[PDB]
RNA sequence: UGGCGCCCGAACAGGGACUUGA
């Protein structure tokens, strides 16, 4: 039988407008639709549901095929009770620790549990069409979507049954699916790595379990510490940059002080002109740069906040992001180095991969980028089978002097 | 035999109970009479025992009203939320429009739902069709005429039929014959489903009078737009020529609307005569003579290259033409919008780009080729130093007088040899009146009191003041995120006089730094301009 | 009486930058 799945008390099914799609785009959904209808994975549906949710077409990572991409972010906010709490699927904190971590797919095998009869209805989309010619095209989910936090909620049974032996074969292979991927982690030889990974695609299809931002390296993460300048001669405004610059950074680091540096802006001076650091004032900056060097101290990681995540176009290709759940309290700060719109695109699917392997939950995107052109070409670019929350802000002039 | 949708009130709810209007001597017998034949036809059924419900109907027609009920029943899902475009439309060889009498009443109701319908008059009778103006019927019908046609266009894909609210636009690249016959079998096939059409002495020719355009046979375009030629011009007046104005504007090239649109701004009354500026008469003007001479588009051809090209007319104005031969353009159309308070040439571009890629994609499900008025330098310098993701899809630079460019940049670091301005302002909030200054590391200073100001325009001010005091290379110091932003997003237009005052004075000077430092932290001459500057706010 | 496109106005919420007082 079915599982059961209810909305949140006293709150409605999602009823967020389809974006448009071009000709391509809405071939491919059309064509793809068709094949999930005829194998009864979807069933077209009348007006009379009122629900609907945006879904895209994207081309997965070394593959031309186009792939359906449904936004379940409202379904998800919806079901979050449900998926979170009486069906939630444990983060290992080990996963961030493993020499390599590969990526599968495993969106397949939710095709093959049906959909509570009485939720098929929130799991409504539409299929656009060019220039209003045709009404859209209405299909309803029959078996447990990709990209609803459902799905892995009510397969996780199936999946520990298909994953034990395979997890008792070798123990030290750490496995987590988030939504639709099985993040597979282990210490081995890369080589080793790949064979095992092989071996439990194998696994995968012996269970009838099908499967194909792929190969992920948790080992060699890094934070980007904040860097102050390492100048030999020092400048009015230099100095009063490397001022405002620690005066910002106080806010994150306590420590930080600014008392002798700020000490040799005293008068009115040109900003040329070059002042050479007192004894104080270079001791005050050396303990500024020792403190800056190591991550904040106090931070930790909140399961009950969600995360949110700023990224700064630093230029050259190259952006800066800061994950946190508080101000000033960033969990991880990093670089990301490459087209403005697909290195954002990048960017963001990376800082989001690297959350699920540290985490294991996307965080909410602060993208300094136009609303309209993100909704217009974030999925020309987009590859991963989620979709995160995302919200767009103008970056503060003064907030992109992280680097 | 249309397979009904099933329907339902919306969860603990009834349907209503609303009394007659005050209407029972003059329209009732039309009423009854329009009852009594709709009954014959057996679109209406009489139940008056078993029906606790009414609606407030109001006739000569029987436009009953469903304003109760609309909010009583559950939502639908409607999709044709927009039009189609006549430039979306393909050229089609032959083109036949078959309208559908009595699009509503031929299609049936769900039988549970007839009862909330109750139609009493002072008799109690209950649709047994779509009622006309419910919510439900638009998005019912259409799914019904969906179903229909499915499996005439899978059997026919040559044929292309876009449906409207009650027309179908039947489009063929066969001849007239074959294209008559096809136009014919789609009839009878409707007819088997009970949805009566024209025959061949009762169909439309073109052109088609639809939705303020005029479909021709290779062509479109509006209905002709006469300008009302008078004196005065009320808020009223201003109104139905802005809206008559960008309705053409989406095929006549160059319609401005900037000026018009602002006469708009503070009125109050429908009526009030506004004083048409000196602007907005030589605007009025120039539409005018645009209007003069007929403008008609061209029918989409997905063979071809989707090109769109902008023009830059001034004051935050864009044109542009999405055409795909040369001179003969699908469709036209404008950006004037101001995304936020400050703004340049190349934002507004990119904005502008990014609003005719949404509307080819709404229109022809792809982006077009962009054949903008600015250099790839100048694009590139923008983008590369800008804050923002920006990003333009494949575009060609076209070499036109009014060039895209950036009139005026600042240094990355300071000028050597220039003079340093330390700018502070300060507002007093229960006054309103504040002070705005400078000091210079030459020794220089001063201060000019303001009024009926606040801190940021205090700030804006300081900085004027110290662009006006310096030479051409001058180094300013401020302590305000808003000016630094604002001057550092390099605007070129802006809704402010003092902003705008600031930009050409800017473009002036050859060389302008500006610095952020903290405010308060005793950062050498910000502490003297603030103590300056402090006298009379704090 | 309802939808769509445009314009004005208001209240909400939030995302930010500042002034003063306590
Ligand atoms: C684009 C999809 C709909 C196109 C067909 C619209 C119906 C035809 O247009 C009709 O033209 C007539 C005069 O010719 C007018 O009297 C009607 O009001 C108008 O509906
Ligand atoms: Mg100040």
């Amino acid at each position: 039988e079915t599982v059961p799945v209810k909305l949140k008390p006293g709150m409605d099914g999602p009823k967020v407008k389809q974006w448009p799609l071009t000709e391509e785009k809405i071939k491919a959904l059309v064509e793809i639709c068709t094949e999930m209808e005829k194998e009864g994975k979807i069933s077209k549906i009348g007006p009379e549901n009122p629900y609907n949710t945006p879904v895209f077409a994207i081309k997965k990572k070394d593959s031309t095929k186009w792939r359906k991409l449904v936004d379940f972010r409202e379904l998800n906010k919806r079901t979050q009770d449900f998926w979170e709490v009486q069906l939630g699927i444990p983060h290992p904190a080990g996963l961030k620790k493993k020499k390599s971590v590969t990526v599968l797919d495993v969106g397949d095998a939710y095709f093959s549990v049906p959909l509570d009869e009485d939720f098929r209805k929130y799991t409504a989309f539409t299929i656009p069409s060019i220039n209003n010619e045709t009404p859209g095209i209405r299909y309803q989910y029959n078996v447990l979507p990709q990209g609803w936090k459902g799905s892995p909620a009510i397969f996780q049974s199936s999946m520990t049954k298909i994953l034990e032996p395979f997890k008792k074969q070798n123990p030290d292979i750490v496995i987590y699916q988030y939504m639709d991927d099985l993040y597979v982690g282990s210490d081995l030889e890369i080589g080793q790595h790949r064979t095992k990974i092989e071996e439990l695609r194998q696994h995968l299809l012996r269970w009838g379990l099908t499967t194909p931002g792929y190969e992920l390296h948790p080992d060699k993460w890094t934070v980007q510490p904040i860097v102050l300048p390492e100048k030999d001669s020092w400048t009015v405004n230099d100095i009063q940059k490397l001022v405002g610059k620690l005066n910002w950074a106080s806010q994150i680091y306590p420590g930080i002080k600014v008392r002798q540096l700020s000490k040799l802006l005293r008068g009115t001076k040109a900003l040329t002109e070059v002042i050479p650091l007192t004894e104080e004032a270079e001791l005050e900056l050396a303990e500024n740069r020792e403190i800056l060097k190591e991550p904040v101290h106090g931070v930790y990681y909140d399961p009950s906040k969600d995360l949110i995540a700023e990224i700064q176009k630093q230029g050259q290709g190259q952006w800066t992001y800061q994950i946190y759940q508080e101000p000033f309290k960033n969990l991880k700060t990093g670089k990301y180095a490459r087209n403005d719109v697909k290195q954002l695109t990048e960017a963001v699917q990376k800082i989001t991969t690297e959350s699920i392997v540290i985490w294991g939950k996307t965080p909410k995107f602060k993208l300094p980028i136009q609303k309209e052109t993100w909704e217009t070409w974030w999925t020309e670019y987009w590859q991963a089978t989620w979709i995160p929350e995302w919200e767009f802000v103008n970056t503060p002039p003064l907030v992109k002097l992280w680097y | 035999p249309i397979e009904t949708v099933p329907v339902k009130l919306k969860p603990g709810m009834d349907g209503p109970k609303v009394k007659q209007w005050p209407l029972t001597e003059e329209k009732i017998k039309a009423l009854v009479e329009i009852c009594t034949e709709m009954e014959k036809e057996g679109k209406i059924s009489k139940i008056g025992p078993e029906n606790p419900y009414n609606t407030p109907v109001f006739a000569w027609r029987k436009l009953v009203d469903f304003r109760e009920l609309n909010k009583r029943t559950q939502d639908f899902w409607e999709v044709q939320l927009g039009i189609p475009h006549p430039a979306g439309l393909k050229k089609k060889k032959s083109v036949t429009v078959l309208d559908v009498g009595d699009a509503y009443f031929s299609v049936p109701l769900d039988e549970d739902f007839r009862k909330y319908t109750a139609f009493t008059i002072p008799i109690r009778y209950q649709y047994n069709v779509l009622p006309q103006g419910w919510k439900g019927s638009p998005a019912i019908f259409q799914s019904s005429m969906t179903k229909i046609l499915e499996p005439f266009k899978k059997q026919n894909p040559d044929i292309v039929i876009y449906q409207y609210m009650d027309d179908l636009y039947v489009g063929s690249d066969l001849e007239i014959g074959q294209h008559r016959t096809k136009i014919e079998e789609l009839r009878q096939h409707l007819l088997r489903w009970g949805l009566t059409t024209p025959d061949k002495k009762h169909q439309k020719e073109p052109p088609f009078l639809w939705m303020g355009y005029e479909l021709h046979p290779d062509k479109w375009t509006v209905q002709p737009i006469v300008l009302p030629e008078k004196d005065s011009w009320t808020v009223n007046d201003i109104c139905k020529l802005v809206g008559k104005l960008n309705w053409a504007s989406q095929i006549y090239p160059g319609i401005k609307v900037r000026q018009l649109s602002k006469l708009l701004r503070g009125t109050k009354a429908l009526t009030e005569v506004i004083p048409l500026t000196e602007e907005a008469e030589l605007e009025l003007a120039e539409n005018r003579e645009i209007l003069k001479e007929p403008v008609h588009g061209v029918y989409y051809d997905p063979s071809k290259d989707l090109i769109a090209e902008i023009q830059k007319q001034g004051q935050g104005q864009w044109t542009y033409q999405i055409y795909q031969e040369p001179f003969k353009n699908l469709k036209t159309g404008k950006y004037a919008r101001m995304r936020g308070a400050h703004t340049n040439d190349v934002k507004q571009l990119t904005e502008a780009v990014q609003k005719i890629t949404t509307e080819s994609i709404v229109i022809w499900g792809k982006t077009p080729k962009f054949k903008l008025p600015i250099q790839k330098e100048t694009w590139e310098t923008w983008w590369t130093e800008y804050w923002q993701a920006t990003w333009i899809p494949e575009w060609e630079f076209v070499n036109t007088p009014p060039l895209v460019k950036l009139w005026y940049q600042l240094e990355k670091e300071p000028i050597v040899g220039a003079e340093t301005f330390y700018v502070d302002g300060a507002a007093n909030r229960e006054t309103k009146l504040g002070k705005a200054g400078y000091v210079t590391n030459k020794g220089r200073q001063k201060v000019v009191p303001l009024t009926n100001t606040t801190n940021q325009k205090t700030q804006l001010q300081a900085i004027y003041l110290a662009l006006q005091d310096s030479g051409l290379e001058v180094n300013i110091v401020t302590d305000s995120q808003y000016a630094l932003g604002i001057i550092q997003a390099q605007p070129d237009k802006s809704e402010s006089e003092l902003v705008n005052q600031i930009i050409e004075q800017l473009i002036k000077k050859e060389k302008v730094y500006l610095a952020w430092v903290p405010a308060h932290k005793g950062i050498g001459g910000n502490e003297q301009v603030d103590k300056l500057v402090s006298a009379g706010i704090r």
